[PDB]
């Protein structure tokens, strides 16, 4: 909330008419600009295949609820609404005994691969966005705070590869 | 003898169908698209006033770049960008004579005879210093779509374009014979290129310029070093798809 | 007789009594494979999509000269609501991949003259040309409601105001007209017959195409030969067409567009 | 983990922790055949439109009593825009026929009390009775946004005055809910389940049906015993649905509706 | 035992289960659907004040008219109508007292217990007259949806309502017994009946009474001579489809 | 589908998991860990301004060195040693413009991607002269931790960095091309070499540097000759293990 980066994001009782995060599928992203997927995608040209975006859900054993996580291919712009997002490919993701929940941004392209990076995005190097809506708000008893904790990862799914070695722009770091 | 063109098509006749006369073809294969693309034309120039051991910077001096888009059809700079991009339409380099040369780059011979709509191929560069002055160059090949990485130089009098993995290559020396050729494979996330129009936008706002296709083209080649070189394009393996006009030529 | 041909699609049928054949552009038909850079199982074999969509498309007068055409974006074409289910399934998909099956109409009399080529060609110019205002997509992709003159294509037309225009010898949506004839197609000669049958299969420079942004296929009209007719004749002369998406592909189902 | 549970349909999946399993109303599921009463060969097998479209539905709070509930018609709840390929399909048919497959969402926690009551029902009365006004189109099939008390359907209600009424003992439109449970249906307790699954096949009064006038299946869910929890606890407690069409079959293509 | 009714379908146990007991069953195949509804009940009243050999015309008295729509459902003269059709409620005959006779026509046995969404079956009618004076009518059966055909008299004297090929029935005569009976097949397009409620319209710009369904019903029943006149239906080869709730009757 | 990360191992899934698709691989293996860094990439530079003919005498110039350590990670002169050593960590050569260049040498490329704990390889080459004169110079190279012998010419007018069974080489005239290449096994007495960190000492009383590890390199170049020369590092059967962190990218 002051714009600090966390490995997480936040959830509670109640379901906003937004999503909780909107992730745009880029290996180029920000927000995943720091994972082993990135980094290793930075030094490659090109990928296919499937991306598993994985959910970790760090709330208290008595707290429960159901999010949707939905991947919108392009086209037709980012989905406004819960309606929309329900549209596209989505996945309810119910919390309980199981912690974690392992999505997957099927690929779905007008090209055989993707570009890793751009300039300016194009309709080979974008690819939609997968966002994760509040379907039932977060339900708990008393004494248990308010925010749960999600944790959120990326990697390349069972069919992703990259090709193509080159060397990405280069940075001071800090 | 009589047939009717409106069915689209229309047999290919030799002399014996309407007359006393025979058939008399000989074997020739060099119209095969393939043999006919295989050979070197000059398709680009390109320019350098830094040294080797520098910071590589875009620049443009008369109308000629330190770096060039690889693709047959035209580029430039294009509405102020930092690298050139593919061109839609070429213009004179000239405000006035209304004469060659053009401002823009491109393999004039694909241009003005490509009765194809998408093609297919591997791209053999060669790259020539125009004057015989002893070389001294890097350069440094961007596979298509990949980071142009324009940054500083991370060590101190290095010649910045080496300092990647991407494929460079470096001529030096009085044993050189001024000049630097290879192939790159296709790399484009396209399956096929368009070799004259692209009837689209190439991003999802549609803002882009109409007729150009995403990432329609071969990667790029920066260079520094000290000179003007030319450069050309040989077509390797080939292939064309859906035949479609060519260029107008001004009636005689 | 032997010029008599019925085609059937879904719940529509085609009939002319005057066909001279229909061509198959490169000799290929679209198989209705699904695309391989797609995971998500395609929707496909749509019966109410897998139909003729007929639509006017202009009058032919003694005005118009050799050259003078018209152009109809596909898909687009058909992405409005007279589209169908075609459309509206069209417009909540990412991607879609489709051959394209044709017929063209039009009767004049045995006492009237002229001929029509028509023809499919993939990334055919459909850009307005009257104007140096960059293309837009709601301006790009629409059907011709005028005959487009022929002078200004033969070069190409750079979206660039008219003094600019005379330092630009070429742009590379050029189309050389003389040679229109290389594209799949078939003459509609009045005196031999009043329809023209086309079936073209997918092409593009990918598996599958966003649409949203490429008509990679168009169909065009372009009169041969100027119409003709003495005092008394028919004037009204129109130009129709049949339009079928052969066995097209759905992937990547999200919300609609605009 | 025997009630972990997931389900397929095109490219939607949802997804429960605490399944109670799937009930099939009547034993049987709608296999998709087309009707013979149609001699148009049917449109069906629209991947694009075999999927779950999920909906919210209402809040459930501490002040409704058992028996308020709220109803979803059906195919008309997914007659809009939010239907997808569904309803743009089944705006441009005569007919249309199917089955329904349904999971309905609702959490609570451990120390949170109440039960739902979740079933399918043929010919169920979905026309508003706040007032003696004729039901019209754009009334009649609209999913509840408030949900309906109990009290005044016991007996049904006539579309008459209110002084009228007191001579009408019975309508036709009569819910006797103390049997409700005679529907396919299962119970959402919050002590046991956040879920529930039914799946119903198509029933008519004909092989396949002119849906725009006749809302043939209505969900409806039902409290059975009031929502209760103590100071501290998450008051906001909402029902949501996931509603798939059953291998739907459309007849008669038509132009669009509205 | 336990078990879990959210599951929507729980065991239907004997007392073995839970204790030292035996399963008690003993056969029984009078709860069958079949049997239950293949009995006569009172359905309907008819009255007519003209003579046999004269035109029928379309009449009410006292909540009566001298024709009736086949349906077990309540049916009455509805907003005018020419003839009875199905209603969608139940009123009193008398705006005061509150209590029946009702003004509508239905078999009150079926209404009262009619546990299904659905039903088809054969329907065997039952007329009988009230009185003991000799019977003197002529009665026409109309399949569901057919021309009522309320045209004049085409011969003198003569009954109109016998002036067809439909199907149609005289008794009269001191060797009679003052009834007629016979046995109607299902005819409506419909495959099956709706039993209470039809949620839906039946014309296609949705301005016909809500909850009524098109032609579900056996026909009508047309009758001219003196007197008044019960019915009776009797419901052969029933079949009954999807279980739904049974009238509400008032808390003891 | 449902999982839990807690496991430390997690499924790697497609489309066909959760939804109706299919597998879309294709062959690939340019992402091969040898395949990847069997490239040249630029890794440091050297420069002299003494004679062939000459005594060498290690020296610095505006951050260059007229020898080098053979080693992907940053090495420079450390708390003013003779020759170069491996740095800990790298640094701007300017005071003020907090820019690269930077004063220690390095293969970028390797720091910024190197995702591995330890590797193994041969190392491949390469050392170019920056401008086009005649190149005239002799290399030695020095074995991991082999002696230096930085000592006096044992003969007048002879190159000392020649006077030794060390592996060296000696490019000369107008018939060469001002570039020497040449492959060096492994050569360190450790089994892999630390590819970031070394969590230890490389001493027995703990004295020296902590991070760098004992002779974790592969060898030296002294250079003698007139000269600027940029040095390429190319790994030949390069293998690596245990998987680690890559340098952090600031937030865009």
């Amino acid at each position: 909330s002051n714009k600090k980066r966390i490995p997480y994001f936040s959830a509670t009782n109640s379901t906003p008419a937004t999503p909780l995060v909107t992730y745009q599928v880029t290996l180029s992203c920000s927000c995943m600009a720091n994972s082993m997927l990135a980094a290793v995608a930075r030094n490659f040209n090109q990928y296919r295949g499937s991306l598993n975006y994985l959910f970790v859900f760090t709330g208290s054993a008595m707290t429960k609820g159901k999010f949707l996580i939905s991947y919108t291919p392009p086209g037709a712009g980012e989905p406004k609404t819960l309606d929309q997002a329900m549209q596209a490919t989505y996945a309810i993701w119910d919390l309980g005994l199981n912690s974690s929940y392992n999505f997957t941004v099927p690929f779905i392209s007008p090209t055989h691969y993707r570009q890793t990076s751009y300039n300016t995005p194009t309709i080979t190097s974008v690819d939609g966005w997968l966002t994760v809506w509040q379907l039932t708000p977060l339900t708990y008893p008393l004494g248990v705070p308010n925010d749960s904790h999600i944790l959120t990862l990326v990697s390349g799914g069972d069919d992703f590869t990259l090709r193509m070695p080159v060397t990405f722009t280069k940075y001071v770091p800090q | 003898g009589v047939d009717n063109a409106e069915k689209g098509k229309v047999s290919d006749d030799n002399a014996s169908t309407d007359f006393v006369a025979e058939p008399v073809k000989l074997p020739e294969n060099q119209t095969r698209v393939s043999f006919f693309y295989d050979r070197s034309t000059l398709s680009s120039v390109l320019q350098s006033t830094s040294d080797v051991s520098s910071k590589f910077t875009p620049s443009t001096a008369k109308n000629l770049q330190n770096s060039i888009l690889l693709t047959p059809l035209p580029s430039d700079i294009v509405n102020n960008s930092v690298l050139p991009e593919q061109e839609r339409w070429i213009s004179f380099a000239s405000p006035t004579t209304q004469k060659p040369p053009y401002k823009t780059k491109q393999d004039w011979n694909f241009i003005m005879f490509s009765p194809f709509t998408y093609y297919k191929c591997d791209l053999e560069v060669t790259l020539s210093k125009n004057d015989r002055e002893t070389i001294s160059s890097v350069v440094r090949y961007v596979p298509c779509g990949a980071p142009s990485d324009l940054s500083d130089q991370t060590m101190p009098q290095t010649p910045s374009l080496a300092d990647t993995r991407d494929p460079h290559m470096w001529v030096v020396g009085q044993g050189t014979t001024n000049q630097i050729s290879f192939v790159i494979p296709y790399t484009s996330p396209l399956s096929v290129l368009p070799s004259v129009w692209f009837n689209g936008f190439s991003n999802f706002d549609n803002s882009s310029r109409f007729g150009v296709a995403p990432n329609a083209d071969f990667g790029r080649l920066l260079l520094q070093g000290q000179g003007t070189f030319s450069v050309h394009y040989r077509y390797k393996k080939m292939r064309v798809f859906c035949p479609r006009p060519t260029v107008f030529i001004p009636w005689p | 007789s032997d010029r008599v041909s019925s085609d059937t699609a879904g719940n529509t049928a085609t009939n002319t009594q005057s066909t001279v054949g229909r061509l198959f552009g490169f000799g290929q038909r679209h198989k209705g494979k699904h695309p391989a850079s797609c995971a998500d199982t395609a929707t496909d074999k749509v019966l109410a999509a897998e139909r003729y969509y007929t639509i006017k498309l202009a009058s032919w007068t003694k005005t118009q000269e050799s050259f003078d055409h018209i152009r109809v974006p596909l898909p687009h074409a058909l992405a409005g609501e007279n589209g169908g289910v075609f459309s509206s399934t069209l417009r909540r998909h990412y991607l879609c991949k489709c051959g394209w099956r044709i017929q063209v109409q039009c009767n004049a009399s045995q006492f009237h003259a002229g001929s029509l080529l028509v023809f499919m060609a993939p990334e055919f110019d459909t850009s307005n040309h009257s104007t140096e205002v960059e293309p837009r997509a709601d301006t790009a992709f629409k059907v011709d409601a005028n005959w487009q003159k022929h002078a200004q294509i033969l070069t190409g037309h750079a979206y660039v105001n008219t003094t600019t225009k005379v330092n630009v010898p070429l742009a590379l949506n050029h189309q050389n007209f003389w040679q229109w004839t290389t594209y799949p197609h078939q003459i509609l000669n009045l005196r031999t017959n009043t329809t023209c049958d086309l079936e073209v299969p997918y092409v593009n420079v990918c598996p599958t195409s966003s649409w949203t942004q490429h008509a990679n296929w168009t169909l065009v009209i372009a009169v041969l030969t100027p119409l003709q007719y003495s005092q008394g004749s028919a004037t009204t002369i129109e130009i129709t067409a049949s339009i079928q998406p052969v066995k097209p592909v759905f992937n990547g189902l999200r919300h609609t567009v605009v």
